[PDB]
DNA sequence: GCTGCCGGCGGCTGGAGAATCCCGGTGCCGAGGCCGCTCAATTGGTCGTAGACAGCTCTAGCACCGCTTAAACGCACGTACGCGCTGTCCCCCGCGTTTAAACCGCCAAGGGGATTACTCCCTAGTCTCCAGGCACGTCTCAGATATATACATCCTG
DNA sequence: CAGGATGTATATATCTGAGACGTGCCTGGAGACTAGGGAGTAATCCCCTTGGCGGTTTAAACGCGGGGGACAGCGCGTACGTGCGTTTTAGCGGTGCTAGAGCTGTCTACGACCAATTGAGCGGCCTGGGCACCGGGATTCTCCAGCCGCCGGCAGC
């Protein structure tokens, strides 16, 4: 019988590259992230409260920095004769960026 | 399994997808706890000014005039929230 | 007698007492000129009305008659001279250009 | 109910009804639209009054926003804003 | 004629009460001049943004206090606040 | 009478009138508090003499009894926590640290 | 012969000796024979963005010297602040 | 017969001598010559204080110290000791300045 | 020789998920009229930054020759580049299914925010004193050599 | 596989010499002593919007299985960057030698300052109608996948 319908390793991900690409929407879940950012702010200030707005604002700061790291990162990554994304790739990105030292 | 850290929210598709938006078609195996801390070094940096610009207000909220403010600050800067 | 308000004879729809009170309140200089605040509009005028067109047309592109802050990231980041000007900036709900490294692509 | 805020939303709105006079926008985007040109502003007038103590005065005038955007923005915006201040200034002295 | 101005003293007497067998050269001088006054710059510059964000027209200690803890990072930042809360407590005792 | 000046009232050795007047005439708000120059000169006084023994222990490592700007880079770039505020500023006369890539290095 | 002296291929004043002891500097073992016209691109790109602004400082000075106070000051402007000049 | 140094020792005794000093890399009339050059094309008829020419020329050295550290990094990380033409591409796209 | 045979070669149509597009009505809410309030224009007078004019002088721009120093060419070579072979094994892509995101609704309430009287912490003016910049002025202690050896490097037996 | 000879560096004794460190001098800035006047501060109170609660419901994440292609080590062709020797070419430099315009002082004036009215621009506050959205469904759009004539060896004879 007929093998079942398969795309080939690394197609698909092309089109949800594609497909995030074009789309504005959150790409990071509302609940995760708040219960994050509430877990790693508490130290500062004991039972701390953010506006909705606030925190929204915050999460979406977080992915287009993300987003452009990666995207550095995958620069970096094709610089380097490969495609794969390594750890060191990261750090390296993050060390010519700036932020790291 | 109910007791979980809440970094871990932060879950292999979500920063996947997230990959993907910035244009990488091939991910390895050991990206994904590391740029896990390198997201909440993120969070930490913004959210202490942050919360020092709450402090400064004599106000327990966090509005997004702080969380805008701090990243300004910060060097990234962002539009839509009031301004 | 008769007033009429300051952008009307300035040639700008943007106003002019309400930047000359932002330029006094702001704590920028101890004072400021009568042209300052007209040229600072202006030029606030021909910013906002470059940006917007250049929106717009984004819009009509994606057929869409109201202007959502994706065409304004569409807009800025498109433009390379806006990209540059706009450089250090996250945009509200935007998202990023589309854009995948040649080198991913496969043979053919 | 009280306190009423300011705001460049019907300045926006005007100038879209003379660039695309029928396209309308969101509300995401009007707030977008005016923290933008509030950033803009402040940076342009932060410029304007640090060159005003640069170089030891204590007056803004046109010339002092004239060199801040020549020297903020780049490219055909520098002149392009430059030639709008000019000719708003020359129309706002000309009928005083 | 038009008498300048410098930091070149206080630096000066800086040195000379945490190392009194050390001299500095005059363009590390003015090194420590520009530092000086780029770091009082910024802390000035964020005091009064703070005040304007705060709808505040007035600079207390607590927006340099508060710029010293969001400006410099941890220990620094820590120990600066700490010196300048000393200082303005021994000042406020006899004013 | 009797005047006293107001660093040796908050027992500081930077001029508290001085940053004060420097407040008072850099168009940064309409007033500004007294205890506000007095917390701004403690913070440079701390920062200067934190830089300073870096500086001074540079300098007795490199057996000199002169501080130039080598021995402020090499004091300054040692340490991380002064890296984060002075990293992006660069001094005249500066250099970097002798620092070498391990695999530039021979094999033994 | 009292002004107005044009100069013109003066990039390449910069030797390759003198891109191999910036780089030894730098802290690298080897070279190409391909760097030394990207580095004097990158050269040109930077003067042209700092004087730029330095001559816009100057001019709206209402004067024509260019002080070390203009080109710290537009360094500072582009986030790459110097010391040791009187800033 | 003769006495040569294998192909980068003298390259590390370069790094480990030169990397210590703190006097500017270039001569300074190329600087000088070169600034008046650019300068002449923005606007005619300049007047250049001594300072401002050793300003601009300290301000590119380290610019470009810290450009070829980038660069360096990037190349021993692509599994090589030599330095090409994409590394600095690469450093100056993750800084900033061309994108 | 002149037949069989044997594997690749890529060219094509064909089976097959996903992406796209139009209708269709349903929501949702940018767009538009009203009121007054809050601020902006407007006369009416002031006074003080910033322009001009008259110089002064420190500083900016030049060429010149000894000279040496580093720049420049070319030279052999052993290395590091770039790549082919190969061989994991580690990421990928579906699949079932477990689970937590969200959305829904309704509260409880700690707190954000608009008014109030004032006070007291700051500002504005005069007079008074002195800390600090500047012009010197040194005597240094800071540099700068040529010298004598360690050293580690590239080989040899 | 262990030492020897060598271009590198290391101390280091005088030379030797620009410049940190005082030191008067004076002066504009700092500071002390009064009106005075609103900015912020508790006090007050009124929404409000943020935390918290518990059903659906359902897309989504997680563990797992198969496999395939990306990556990294090994080996090799090569080209070329480096150390080095031999030129040679431009920089260093102390020197007058020249003027250029920043710079300071002074007179002036005009443009911003601020005040007391006065009226409208617009922020709000509804409000009906116009635009974005969702679902079904038809339409393309690529993706991968085996069939087979053509092609090139592959063994005999």
């Amino acid at each position: 019988v007929k093998k079942p319908h398969r795309y080939r390793p690394g197609t698909v991900a092309l089109r949800e590259i594609r497909r995030y690409q074009k789309s504005t929407e959150l790409l990071i879940r509302k609940l995760p992230f708040q219960r994050l950012v509430r877990e790693i702010a508490q130290d500062f200030k004991t039972d701390l409260r953010f506006q909705s707005s606030a925190v929204m604002a915050l999460q979406e700061a977080s992915e287009a920095y993300l987003v452009g790291l990666f995207e550095d990162t995958n620069l970096c990554a094709i610089h380097a004769k490969r495609v794969t994304i390594m750890p060191k790739d990261i750090q390296l990105a993050r060390r010519i960026r700036g932020e790291r030292a | 399994k109910v007791l979980r850290d809440n970094i871990q929210g932060i879950t292999k598709p979500a920063i996947r997808r997230l990959a993907r938006r910035g244009g990488v078609k091939r991910i390895s195996g050991l990206i994904y706890e590391e740029t896990r801390g390198v997201l909440k070094v993120f969070l930490e940096n913004v959210i202490r000014d942050a919360v020092t610009y709450t402090e400064h207000a004599k106000r327990k909220t966090v509005t997004a005039m702080d969380v805008v403010y701090a990243l300004k600050r910060q060097g990234r800067t962002l539009y839509g929230f009031g301004g | 007698a008769k007033a009429k308000t300051r952008s009307s004879r300035a040639g700008l729809q943007f106003p002019v007492g309400r930047v000359h009170r932002l330029l006094r309140k702001g704590n920028y200089a101890e004072r400021v000129g009568a042209g300052a605040p007209v040229y600072l509009a202006a030029v606030l005028e021909y910013l906002t009305a470059e940006i917007l067109e250049l929106a717009g047309n984004a819009a009509r592109d994606n057929k869409k008659t109201r202007i959502i802050p994706r065409h304004l990231q569409l807009a800025v980041r498109n433009d390379e001279e806006l990209n540059k000007l706009l450089g250090r900036v996250t945009i509200a709900q935007g998202g990023v250009l589309p854009n995948i490294q040649s080198v991913l692509l496969p043979k053919c | 109910r009280k306190t009423r805020k300011e705001s460049y939303a019907i300045y926006v709105y005007k100038v879209l009804k003379q660039v695309h006079p029928d396209t309308g926008i969101s509300s995401k985007a009007m707030s977008i639209m005016n923290s933008f040109v509030n950033d803009v502003f402040e940076r342009i007038a932060g410029e304007a009054s640090r060159l005003a103590h640069y170089n030891k005065r204590s007056t803004i005038t046109s010339r002092e926003i004239q060199t801040a955007v020549r020297l903020l923005l780049p490219g055909e915006l520098a002149k392009h804003a430059v030639s709008e201040g000019t000719k708003a200034v020359t129309k706002y002295t000309s009928a005083k």
